[PDB]
């Protein structure tokens, strides 16, 4: 779609201007993350991502899980 | 033969009890610590079974609860 609005550059018409405004809406909002970008159909798998959120502290001593006292 | 105190006589060994072979298995015991992770059930539990005659788990649990606590 984005493809084919970028070489219709010399005179848009209305419903290739409208479908590639959709489509570009729909690309903020997987970037902002409002909305899934899905997975391929042959087999459900998700692609790769870096961790969006992390966190750091020390090792937690006097934790519930100690169970030496 | 040596008369018992209740009047029954009987046989008196120098050696002691523990000392056979048969009863140096038994001697030898790993002291389980189960004051790790108490639970108001557990503790119930190690009650009843010391009530019946076990006298284990109630023997360990005050050793760890005359080291634990310092109060105590």
């Amino acid at each position: 779609v984005v493809a084919w609005f970028y070489l219709n550059e010399s005179q848009p018409t209305e419903q290739i201007t409208a479908t590639y405004r959709d489509t570009v809406r729909w690309l903020e909002q997987v970037r902002d993350g409002k909305t899934d970008p899905g997975v391929e159909s042959r087999t459900a798998a998700s692609p790769e991502g870096e961790d969006l959120v992390q966190v750091q502290s020390d090792p937690p001593v006097f934790s519930r899980k100690q169970k030496g006292f | 033969r040596i008369l018992d105190i209740s009047g029954q006589p009987f046989d008196f060994d120098d050696e002691m009890q523990s000392r056979s072979d048969e009863l140096a298995m038994v001697m030898k015991r790993t002291q389980e610590h189960p004051s790790s992770g108490v639970t108001p059930n557990r503790a119930a539990q190690m009650l009843r079974d010391a009530e019946r005659g076990d006298l284990t788990a109630q023997a360990d649990l005050a050793f760890d609860m005359e080291e634990k606590d310092t109060h105590l």
